[PDB]
């Protein structure tokens, strides 16, 4: 309950710093000041062209390594178990498999960027 | 109407699903899936899964940041469809919303509904446990048991992530 | 092809997350532990064909523990009749269903 | 591909199939299917041309949609049963969704729309992996849920697969699309006998895998991917024309060959259950499969299409190929019918 | 083995520290006498209720009161 | 099905322990020492009956024995206990470690005036044996007759009569 | 059953029909598989947290893992479509029609 | 009276951001041999008020090519997620005492990237496009170690509760058992919070103003007062992790003064780093948090799993 | 200027060893304190369990004595009819207890712990 009140307050006086930022000053709209910025000159082409990602293999491997901190994250709670050598073996197995993954991505030049 | 809070968050969940399932553009698809995955960690957080909601929030935030980077790099067109640019996007968006609020209206007026299964219309506060779990949140204990009890599950999941990295680096080669 | 390697080799790969009545961490019971224990001890070894009709009652009690459909239907009937008697004015709620009751402990 | 990585990826495909076969938990079935798909995608993209990328995209989308429906069937089973055991399903909705998921994973019609595409796009070895080894894990799960499979659904899927896989191969000149529509018709034959006697399902699966592995090994040993390039085999290695003759006449269900063994036994188990119309329509519809098999035997063995001049150079070079188990599979796919009561070992 | 170790410490010292810390974390819990006490502390942490036993008549090891001398003790944790 | 059988409202009336949770947590170790026997009879009845309606009377003994625990604190050592549960009551997590001097004064005053030993680290988590005269419940799950299992296989395995009997195969 | 399962199954079906009806853009439907994983996550997790079957609480995490473990796969298969062709439109993937 | 407890949180940290701008400019001046603002107020104590009045009466300049809904929603969500990460921070008592407050911090750190990201996409400009996808390259770089460092330091805590991280550090600071994690976490929070040498999204020498190059004043203020709120919150979070102070339950103001002056010293350390180091290139950023910090972070994760089992020092979860 | 390499690594490893020793002592003390708090919980649990039993039986009897007054005109109704075939005790649902009470008690009883701060 108090969490939603706090988030409502934060969103409320973040959007009420915007509605008094647009509606308080005097507006002078003409169709050259609202043009895009290309250091004074007119922009050649749209910015909705495909801007090619060089770090794409690292971006896909980030999706896999971010799952590991959904698996390695219960370790403060997994240390509280009564089958503890098994827990320790499985924890070191998960960090070792992440490390073998990172070593394979290193040595096959997957961490480098293209071009 | 505050007892219906999980139901209200679930309405916002379906609204986000109609938002990205109409497929305007994967910018706004990522927007709608973030909104649905952020109210879905409020649906499931009211059942006791505070660990298990924050993770589906966080994993999908990383996921939609990656998907944003790809739909700015690969899936980009000159005039992206916002929600209303195409008639086929807006038509099925309005269709999903009207059918969703139609089955809202049929389940609050009648307190029962039937689409394939039968569903109650009372607030889902009714089905909670009337007891306490002591000095442990039980979902944290169950996810902590992934290391003590879930050893084979650890082995197959870690092997699947390892060969996922190997598989992806074998695909994205070209030669 | 159910090549039952787990019973041949005697290993427990995934028999532990199979049912709710299994060994749980810190002995945590499910909400339907007794119903599922009764259904499994009924239907053990008699096969599925005899289990679908000779252990029907325990499985109905267990399914109605899981989804609570008859309970929520009965509460729908009670709450709807209560709201109808409030709307007709032929019934008033007691003070312990309004708050002023100086609760038990 | 680096051969260590090829070994690890093929062992991971095998590991996914084994995890589906040996596990008693639904989440581990789903993990095995995910591992199987995830590992088999680079087997399809072994060559890195646009047809393998298209085939891998279509295969990923079909198998991912099927695995979504499979996990929804698993979660509805979890609701209506409170448990995870791989056995019969405790809801007809979950039964329908899991039967749809497994029918998509088998490529049974009307979910068949990926099997000729994906089979044509990928090499002959990965097409062999697709049409044989990927037909083992969904048939495991279908073998395990048959007390809950809807009769009308699996019989509609089965006869629709037999008819569509019969008519599809008649319009084909590419060998991989021929083997893919042959796959569709044979999975229809396997799933039609599933609720009556699943031992005959396993028998048809094993005889089909033997005959399909024989045909793909013959195609790889001859390096032929079209009908009209298979038709040059008499001028290069004339024993291979005899082997494709006996194997294609075996796959059509002709006696005294072993491919008559499953069909007949399936009829033998469907007439016991007072179904006479359905195995009759299935048998008559298998004549279409026999017809395009006979078309391939006409082009390859029984006539001699004109060859080229450069074939004279290939007379001077023998095959250095690993034709692994090709005489064993050729003998097992043709001369196994007198050993027909061996099927009792599959009980 | 020492010249290669000096070479990799000169070139990639972060990886040398990484494999050193990882090797210690692998081998050192198997060489410590205190790893037993971790398990003994974790199985002596009473989350659940110690559900009592019906006295049949012959249980000499089970006490009738918590302040009785028989039963499991935690003096090893008090001293350490 | 049947009518659920609940006790009446007069069956549930008992003199409650009307103290706060810090008052209970401050007196908790001496409560686990001195009020051992009816509490363990109750929790044994509670895990064996698996039904609170068959555990009311023993539960009343709990509510009989707790109050006599506090009156014996109230007659003798009311003020050091009052200071001790006040200091426990200040904290959010109600730490025992923030209140060791009032704990020492309370334990000293109790051991002098009443002769109670505070239980050490490890004692209150023991599994103890309970001598009751109530019968063991023969069916606490209210179960019924388990179905008769299928008959097993017996007899020596003879060969198959005339082989496989598959259409013409004589073996 | 309970009221929230109606809308979580409804969100599954909405994401199902969104996946199963392509709008000639492959990334917009790879979001729909991720939405189906989200809906399966929330549905299974509501069922598991409801019934206090605590040992299956590790199940949705594992489920979520394989979510991205195929989603990344799709993205690794999205970039090869978008390197052969300038766009990831699904109607460019029609070479295997012959 | 919880609404006052919210208004006594976010309003004093919309003032501490304002005077943080003055402290940033003056410490940046005296380290660059000049003086800062000392003209508007008494030695500059009204320059933040001058900027806060100037930015909200200037013409907002919504572009013609900009997707206006995401253009307005992105600074709102920026200041929203800047304010809402202050609620689980124990000062010694947090506003909202979460059982899993660390993961709330981590998830809202992941969500606050989308303000920068949708602001860079929505303003349809080529320089704001490059400043948008440099946030993707930065976020796939720090997040892959922001979680394992924060995992390994909580393996000595026992939970994800931030208030228990005061009880954890009651004898010694947790920087003494975890100084490699501390000196790696500090750089990870530099890379998270878009401070120099990891600016890289508002990278002024390359990109004229970066992702917010189209945001004129008013909406530019809510990215400028959000980032500074992120650095004060982030140094308070680093102080709670590694520099936990003495807590007297009867005198909370001693803890408040102590962690306040420690977090001020860490904010001055951020200003020291911004005024002294050359800025990275955003691939050399990625070959730092993946080739250097991630293997050693995995090694220290193995060590901080195995070490509480090795010494019988597993911390309690309660 | 500055120290050598070996001196700085020695100071760093010594700081590690001091931190590990101090956290060893303090986490062992914290585990002993946790066991003390849990045994206080255990000693309180019989009284809390007895009061919880009388609490839920009080609420079910109040929901039963008011079910017969509401359900009087309805034909064929069976007051207090179990929805289970067994006669075993079933732990009550949240709607079985707080189904006839006000929304303040409902919210404070079924979302109270989760929403609490
Ligand atoms: C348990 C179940 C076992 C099932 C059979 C498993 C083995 C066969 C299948 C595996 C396989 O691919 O084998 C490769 C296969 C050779 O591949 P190929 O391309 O078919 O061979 C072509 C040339 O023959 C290659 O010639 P080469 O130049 O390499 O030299 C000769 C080679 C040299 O090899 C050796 O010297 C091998 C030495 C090591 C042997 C292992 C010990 C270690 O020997 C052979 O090739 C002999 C013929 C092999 C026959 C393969 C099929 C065997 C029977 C399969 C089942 C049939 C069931 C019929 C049932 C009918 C009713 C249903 O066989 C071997 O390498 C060795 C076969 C050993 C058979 C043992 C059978 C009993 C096992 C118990
Ligand atoms: C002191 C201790 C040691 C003492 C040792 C004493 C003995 C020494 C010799 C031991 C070695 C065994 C020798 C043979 C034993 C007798 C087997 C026999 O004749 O069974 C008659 C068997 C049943 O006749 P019967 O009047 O009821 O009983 C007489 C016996 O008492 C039948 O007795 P049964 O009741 O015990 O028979 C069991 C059952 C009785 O039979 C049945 O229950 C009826 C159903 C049988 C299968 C029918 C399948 C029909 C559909 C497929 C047809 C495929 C195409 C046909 C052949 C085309 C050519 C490849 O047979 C089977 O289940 C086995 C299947 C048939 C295989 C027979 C053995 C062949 C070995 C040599 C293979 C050479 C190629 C043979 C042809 C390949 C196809 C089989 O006749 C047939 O099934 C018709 C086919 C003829 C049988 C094979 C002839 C063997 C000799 C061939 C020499 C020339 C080869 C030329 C080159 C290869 C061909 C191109
Ligand atoms: C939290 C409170 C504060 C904590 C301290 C932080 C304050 C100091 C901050 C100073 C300003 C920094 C500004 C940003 C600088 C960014 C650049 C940077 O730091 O790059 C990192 C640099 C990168 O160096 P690099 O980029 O030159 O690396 C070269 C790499 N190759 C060859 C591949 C090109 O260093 C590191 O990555 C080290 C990180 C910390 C290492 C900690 C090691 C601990 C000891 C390990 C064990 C050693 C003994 C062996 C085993 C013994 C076993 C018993
Ligand atoms: C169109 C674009 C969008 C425009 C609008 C943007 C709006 C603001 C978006 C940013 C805010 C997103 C919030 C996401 C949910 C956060 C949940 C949370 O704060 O959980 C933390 C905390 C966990 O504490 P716990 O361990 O449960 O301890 C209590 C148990 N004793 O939980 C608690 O302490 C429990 C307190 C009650 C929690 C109620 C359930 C969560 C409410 C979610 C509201 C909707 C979120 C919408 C997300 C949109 C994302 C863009
Ligand atoms: C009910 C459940 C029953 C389970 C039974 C399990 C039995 C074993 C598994 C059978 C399943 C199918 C096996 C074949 C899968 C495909 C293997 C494959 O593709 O291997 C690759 C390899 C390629 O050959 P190469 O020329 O080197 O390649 C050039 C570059 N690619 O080589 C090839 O492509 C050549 C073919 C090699 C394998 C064929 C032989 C095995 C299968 C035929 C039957 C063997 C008889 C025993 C088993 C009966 C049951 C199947
Ligand atoms: C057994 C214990 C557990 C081990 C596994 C767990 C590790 C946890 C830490 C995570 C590591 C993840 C990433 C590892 C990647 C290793 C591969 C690699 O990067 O090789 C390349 C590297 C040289 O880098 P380069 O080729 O130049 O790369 C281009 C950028 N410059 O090549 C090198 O730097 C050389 C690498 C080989 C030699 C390393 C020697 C370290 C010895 C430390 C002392 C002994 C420790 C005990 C273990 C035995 C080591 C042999
Ligand atoms: C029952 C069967 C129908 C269920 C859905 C009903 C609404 C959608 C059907 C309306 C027909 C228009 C349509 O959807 O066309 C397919 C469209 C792709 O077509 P496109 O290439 O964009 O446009 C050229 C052709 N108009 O593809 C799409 O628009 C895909 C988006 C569909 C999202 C559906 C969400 C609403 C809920 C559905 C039920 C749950």
């Amino acid at each position: 309950m108090n969490l939603m009140i706090t988030l409502l307050t934060n969103f409320t006086l973040a959007t009420l710093l915007v509605t008094i930022a647009f509606w308080l000053p005097q507006l002078n709209v003409y169709s050259e000041k609202t043009s895009p910025y290309e250091c004074g000159f007119d922009p050649m082409g749209s910015a909705r062209l495909p801007f090619s990602m060089k770090f794409f293999l690292v971006a896909i491997t980030f999706l896999l390594f971010d799952l590991e901190i959904a698996l390695l994250l219960p370790l403060p709670w997994a240390s509280q178990t009564t089958n503890l050598n098994t827990m320790l073996t499985m924890a070191l197995l998960l960090i070792f498999l992440l490390a073998v993954s990172l070593a394979y991505e290193w040595t096959q030049k997957g961490l480098e960027w293209t071009e | 109407m505050m007892t219906y809070i999980v139901f209200i968050l679930s309405i916002i969940f379906v609204m986000g699903f109609v938002g990205f399932s109409s497929k305007p553009s994967p910018i706004y698809g990522g927007l709608g899936l973030i909104v649905s995955g952020g109210v879905g960690c409020g649906i499931v957080l009211n059942f006791g899964g505070s660990f298990l909601g924050l993770m589906v929030f966080l994993i999908y935030l990383g996921g939609m940041m990656v998907v944003f980077g790809y739909t700015t790099a690969m899936a980009t067109e000159q005039y992206p469809e916002v929600w209303v640019s195409n008639k086929v996007v807006l038509g099925t968006f309005i269709t999903g919303l009207l059918m969703e609020f139609l089955m809202v209206y049929y389940v609050l007026k009648d307190k029962e509904v039937e689409i394939v299964f039968k569903f109650n219309g009372m607030g889902d506060w009714v089905i909670y446990d009337t007891g306490d779990s002591g000095f442990f949140s039980e979902e944290a204990m169950g996810i902590a048991a992934l290391y003590s009890y879930g050893t084979w599950l650890v082995i197959v999941t870690g092997w699947s992530l390892l060969i996922g990295v190997v598989v992806i680096m074998e695909i994205t080669r070209g030669n | 092809p159910f090549f039952d390697v787990q019973k041949k080799l005697g290993v427990d790969l995934d028999h532990w997350m199979t049912i709710q009545s299994a060994e749980q961490p810190h002995r945590i019971p499910a909400r339907c532990h007794a119903f599922e224990k009764e259904w499994i001890e009924c239907a053990h070894g008699i096969g599925s064909i005899r289990a679908e009709k000779e252990c029907k009652i325990e499985f109905e009690d267990f399914r109605e523990c899981l989804l609570r459909q008859k309970t929520m239907k009965r509460l729908n009937a009670i709450k709807r009749q209560r709201d109808k008697l409030i709307k007709e004015g032929k019934y008033t709620p007691p003070p312990h269903h309004s708050g002023q009751e100086d609760l038990r402990p | 591909m680096n051969p260590i990585i090829l070994i690890i990826i093929l062992m991971t495909v095998m590991l996914g199939t084994i995890i589906v076969m040996i596990s008693t938990h639904w989440l581990l079935i789903w993990i095995g299917f995910e591992m199987n798909m995830l590992a088999i995608i680079p087997i399809m993209m072994k060559k890195h041309n646009p047809r393998a990328t298209e085939a891998s995209t279509k295969y990923f989308l079909t198998q991912s949609t099927a695995s979504m429906l499979l996990m929804m069937a698993i979660i509805i089973n979890l609701m209506f049963s409170g448990q995870w055991t791989v056995m019969k399903l405790f809801n007809p909705m979950a039964s329908m969704l899991m039967t749809m998921a497994l029918a998509m994973k088998l490529g049974m019609a009307p979910f068949h729309f990926w099997v000729p595409e994906v089979t044509q796009g990928i090499p002959l070895s990965s097409g062999l992996i697709l049409l044989t080894w990927q037909k083992l894990a969904p048939m495991s799960v279908l073998y395990q849920i048959l007390p809950s499979i809807n009769l009308d659904l699996i019989l509609t899927l089965s006869i629709l697969s037999i008819t569509i896989g019969g008519w599809g191969g008649l319009n084909q000149t590419q060998l991989r699309k021929i083997m893919a529509y042959s796959s569709i018709a044979h999975m229809g034959w396997m799933t039609a006998v599933l609720l009556y006697n699943p031992t005959m399902t396993l028998l048809n699966l094993i005889i089909y895998i033997i005959m399909t592995s024989t045909m793909f090994t013959l195609f790889m040993a001859n390096s032929t991917t079209t009908t009209l390039s298979l038709s040059h085999t008499w001028n290069k290695a004339p024993i291979m024309t005899i082997l494709v003759l006996i194997t294609l006449l075996s796959m059509g269900g002709l006696p005294p060959l072993s491919g008559f063994m499953p069909k007949w036994m399936i009829i033998q188990e469907m007439t016991k259950n007072d179904s006479i119309i359905l195995p009759t329509l299935m048998a008559i519809t298998a004549l279409l499969n026999l017809y395009f098999y006979m078309r391939l035997t006409y082009s390859t063995a029984l006539t001699m299409f004109p060859s080229t001049n450069n074939m004279k150079m290939k007379w001077q070079f023998p095959t250095t190929k690993r034709m692994t188990l090709l005489p064993t599979m050729t003998v097992l796919s043709t001369m196994l019918l007198p050993l027909t009561p061996i099927l009792s070992i599959l009980e | 083995v020492a010249a290669f170790l000096k070479n990799v410490w000169a070139k990639e010292p972060v990886l040398v520290a990484s494999f050193a810390i990882a090797g210690l974390a692998v081998i050192l819990p198997t060489l410590s006498p205190y790893t037993k006490y971790s398990l003994m502390i974790n199985r002596a942490t009473p989350y659940n209720y110690p559900v009592p036993l019906r006295d049949d008549g012959n249980m000499p090891d089970v006490p009738s009161h918590p302040q009785d001398p028989q039963g499991p003790s935690l003096e090893w944790l008090k001293r350490l | 099905p049947g009518i659920v059988e609940l006790p009446s409202l007069e069956d549930l009336k008992v003199q409650e322990v009307k103290v706060s949770s810090s008052v209970l947590k401050a007196a908790a170790h001496h409560y686990g020492a001195q009020c051992d026997k009816p509490n363990k009879e109750f929790m044994l009845c509670r895990w064996e009956e698996k039904d609170p309606r068959r555990c009311l009377e023993e539960g009343k003994l709990v509510n009989q024995c707790a109050l006599e625990f506090f009156r014996q604190i109230k007659r003798h050592c009311a003020e050091p206990f009052t200071e001790y549960w006040t200091c426990i009551d200040y904290s959010g997590l109600q730490l025992f470690r923030r209140c060791r001097k009032e704990q020492a004064q309370f334990d000293k005053c109790v051991l002098d005036k009443l002769g109670w030993v505070r239980p050490d680290l490890g004692e209150l988590s023991k599994v103890t044996k309970v001598k009751t005269d109530r019968p063991l419940p023969e069916n606490p799950y209210h179960s019924r007759a388990r179905p008769e299992p299928n008959p097993e296989v017996e007899g020596d395995l003879k060969p198959a009569r005339h082989g496989s009997r598959l259409f013409f195969w004589t073996m | 059953m309970s009221l929230v399962y109606m809308n979580i199954m409804m969100a599954f079906t909405v994401s199902l029909t969104g996946l199963l009806m392509y709008r000639s853009h492959l990334m917009s439907s790879l979001l729909c598989l991720e939405g189906m994983m989200l809906s399966l996550f929330i549905l299974a997790t509501l069922m598991i947290l409801n019934s206090h079957f605590t040992l299956a609480s590790m199940m949705p995490i594992i489920l979520l893992v394989f979510a991205a473990c195929e989603a990344a796969l799709g993205l690794s298969l999205l970039v090869m479509v978008s390197n052969t062709y300038g766009t990831d439109y699904v109607q460019n993937l029609n070479l295997l029609q012959c | 009276m919880f609404m006052i407890n919210v208004l006594t949180l976010i309003i004093p940290i919309l003032l501490a951001v304002a005077f943080l701008t003055l402290v940033e400019r003056k410490v940046l001046g005296y380290m660059q041999f000049r003086k800062g603002p000392n003209v508007v107020g008494p030695y500059g104590l009204l320059q933040p008020i001058a900027d806060a009045i100037k930015l909200f009466i200037k013409e907002p300049l919504r572009p013609a090519t900009s997707s206006i809904s995401m253009f307005i929603l992105a600074p709102i969500l920026a200041l929203t997620l800047a304010l809402t990460m202050w609620i689980p921070l124990p000062m010694p008592y947090p506003l909202i005492n979460m059982n899993l407050g660390v993961l709330f911090m981590l998830a809202m750190s992941s969500l606050a990237v989308y303000s920068i990201l949708w602001s860079g996409w929505a303003s349809n400009s080529k320089y704001a496009l490059i400043g948008a996808l440099r946030a993707v390259a930065q976020t796939i770089s720090y997040e892959v170690t922001l979680a394992i460092i924060l995992l390994s330091v909580l393996l000595m805590n026992g939970s994800f509760t931030l208030s228990t991280l005061i009880i954890t550090q009651e004898q010694v600071w947790l920087i003494f058992p975890a100084w490699p994690l501390a000196m790696m976490w500090f750089i990870s929070t530099l890379a998270e919070t878009n401070r120099a040498p990891f600016d890289l999204t508002e990278g002024e020498s390359e990109l004229v103003s970066g992702f917010n190059v189209e945001y004129a004043a008013g909406p530019f203020a809510l990215f400028f007062m959000a980032e500074y709120a992120n650095i004060i919150m982030m140094n308070i979070f680093t102080t709670t992790l590694f520099l936990g102070a003495f807590h007297n339950p009867y005198m909370p103001e001693l803890y408040t003064i102590n962690f306040t002056i420690k977090s001020l010293l860490l904010s001055i350390t951020f200003l020291w780093i911004r005024a002294s180091y050359p800025r990275f290139r955003y691939d050399q950023l990625m070959h730092l948090l993946w080739k250097n910090f991630l293997p050693l972070t995995l090694a220290l994760c193995m060590w901080h799993v195995s070490l509480p089992i090795l010494l019988s020092s597993i911390p309690p979860q309660t | 200027r500055g120290l050598s390499g070996y001196s700085m690594f020695a100071v760093g490893i010594g700081a590690l060893l001091f931190g590990y020793w101090s956290m060893m002592r303090w986490n062992r003390e914290r585990r002993r304190l946790q066991i003390e708090d849990f045994e206080a919980r255990i000693a309180l649990m019989p009284l809390l369990q007895a009061e919880k039993d009388r609490r839920v039986l009080q609420m079910l009897r109040e929901n039963l004595e008011e079910e017969a007054t509401i359900m009087k005109d309805v034909p064929g109704w069976k007051v207090g009819e179990s929805v289970f075939h067994t006669t075993r005790w079933v732990t009550p649902m949240m709607g079985e207890l707080y189904g006839l009470r006000t929304g303040e008690e409902i919210l404070s009883s079924t979302y109270g712990f989760i929403w609490y701060t």
